[PDB]
């Protein structure tokens, strides 16, 4: 078949909803095994600075015990039967689900339901996750790449919700309680903030009809006075440079605002980011490759690696690249990486567009190989658009992308706008903020 | 002297706001003024004392330079 007859036979995810507001949805496939979770609009964005870290705290808790199953009996119920329990939280989104033998997914359904709706929170877990915490807040300062996107947030959102890192900060983790925390999820924790997402080789109506066994439950009205919604956040072009001369490499981020999830602009964004590309220095290409900023670094040996990256909040986002490179290669990515986003706002050719595109349309297949993949976007995907947008349709989007709409839409975002910067390590040669200004346009 | 050869520098956090999120005349009067006042209240003590010397030397010069052409000083 060509890839347009491929495009057609993914078999439509199917959507249901429960009395108090849950969403069930599931696509289908004959895969022996199966993922199966619990997607929820929670993250730091709804947290405010006094219970900022509940959300982190409570995936700490999340499988520690429930009233039903105490201490390790879920964690022994889970690997007896070989399944797999994972969890993550964003400043967003919150998802746990489980990896199982398709046959399992009733036993899987009933621990998700489990989990979300009956943990314990036993004051003596609480007390240990808090040590758990703090040590990951250490060894998350040894990470150049996580330390540069925190300070990202922090500056281009000042002021806002999305500043907030995830995690919290450290004195939050002493001091928030088990009252916090039952507080944060008697608010965020509500059947119509939920999506019950799964893929592989299961049926909708058995699906659907787990759920209603088991999160019929689950408070699906909350109030009135108590209904977490989210402001917008203002974004504002400034720049955090922390400078440490002893570290060995400068980890530099820079991004203007995006439009969020839901606008149409994201997938030629897409392609102009694809345009751009990514690099380190393993890559076979070198010399050769495509992207000007891929070859000019390769050859010149401007930076150990860099990448672009669209990251999406309800109405808002950050546009921009991360580059890594020696003390005295930072003016020269930078000089060359605004050359580009200027090269695409004014004269993105046909041929580029093209390239870019076909990138894209092999990142959006690739990407949802897997049980595991396919229902992260199942979840997220109800969350952001309340659909599941079909590949026919994602290609429809891309197709209608060409050169002049990629300098329209980089216009739009890139041009003479002001950007958010941010840089850690050996930084002595970070370029001025008016100086980067001047770049934009 | 280049940029990423000065010197060595570790630990500084440096927080900066783009031109055009920032007023270019911030307070320019409610404080402007006041901190005009205490830089030259500041200075005066070291910089006028000599000026005032020089005024008077002079105004006692041309004076005393009149009064010696006249015939009854
Ligand atoms: C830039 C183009 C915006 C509109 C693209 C819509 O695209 C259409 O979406 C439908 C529903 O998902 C699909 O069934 C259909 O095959 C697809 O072509």
């Amino acid at each position: 078949a060509t890839y347009a007859q491929a495009l057609q036979s993914v078999p439509e995810t199917q959507v249901s909803q429960l009395d108090n507001g849950l969403r069930v949805a599931s696509e289908q496939s004959s895969q022996p095994t199966c993922t199966v979770g619990v997607w929820i609009d929670a993250g730091s964005r709804y947290e405010s600075e006094k219970n900022n870290g509940a959300g982190y705290f409570v995936e700490h808790l999340a499988f520690k015990g429930t009233k039903n199953r105490p201490g390790n009996a879920l964690e022994k119920e889970v690997e007896s039967m070989g399944a797999h329990l994972n969890a993550y939280s964003t400043r967003e989104h919150t998802a746990y689900y489980i990896k199982a033998l398709s046959k399992d997914l009733p036993k899987a359904v009933e621990l998700l339901a489990d989990i979300v709706q009956n943990c314990s929170l036993e004051d003596s877990q609480i007390e240990k996750e808090r040590d758990v915490i703090l040590q990951e807040l250490q060894e998350n300062d040894t990470s150049m790449r996580d330390v540069v996107f925190n300070y990202l947030h922090a500056t281009a959102f000042q002021g806002t919700p999305l500043a907030q890192s995830v995690e919290g900060p450290s004195e939050n983790v002493r001091k928030l309680s088990r009252a916090d925390l039952t507080e944060y999820l008697s608010r965020h924790y509500k059947a119509p903030r939920m999506v019950l997402a799964a893929a592989g080789g299961l049926e909708h109506r058995q699906l659907l009809d787990l759920a209603q066994k088991h999160f019929s439950g689950l408070s699906g009205t909350y109030d009135e006075d108590a209904v977490p919604t989210l402001s917008p956040c203002r974004f504002t072009g400034s720049q955090i440079c922390h400078r440490e001369d002893g570290l060995p490499l400068a980890h530099v981020a820079i991004a203007v605002e995006g439009p969020g999830w839901a606008h149409p602009d994201n997938v030629a964004l897409q392609v102009a980011n694809a345009i751009i590309g990514h690099y380190d220095c393993t890559y076979g290409g070198g010399a050769h490759l495509s992207s000007p900023l891929a070859s000019i670094a390769a050859t010149n040996k401007l930076c150990q690696s860099f990448q672009t990256f669209n990251i999406c909040y309800a109405d808002t986002g950050l546009l921009g690249a991360h580059f890594v490179c020696d003390h005295m290669s930072i003016d020269d990515m930078m000089f060359v990486l605004q050359g580009q986003w200027m090269r695409l706002c004014t004269s993105a050719t046909e041929s580029e567009v093209l390239r870019g595109k076909n990138l894209l349309r092999n990142a959006l297949v690739s990407h949802l190989d897997g049980t595991t993949p396919v229902c992260e976007d199942i979840g997220r995907s109800l969350l952001t658009y309340g659909r599941r947008i079909p590949l026919a349709e994602w290609e429809s989007r891309i197709a209608e992308v060409d050169a002049r709409v990629v300098r329209e839409v980089c216009s739009k975002y890139f041009y003479d706008q002001c950007p958010a910067v941010a840089g850690f390590g050996p930084i002595e040669q970070l370029p001025d903020y008016n100086r980067i200004r001047s770049g934009m346009f | 002297r280049q940029f990423g050869h000065l010197t060595r520098v570790r630990h500084v956090i440096t927080y900066s706001l783009s031109p055009f999120e920032q007023r270019a005349f911030p307070h320019y009067f409610s404080k402007g003024i006041p901190n005009v006042l205490r830089r030259t209240r500041a200075c005066i003590l070291r910089v006028a004392p000599p000026f005032v010397a020089f005024y008077l030397v002079y105004t006692w010069g041309t004076q005393e330079f009149e009064k010696s052409k006249r015939k009854n000083p």
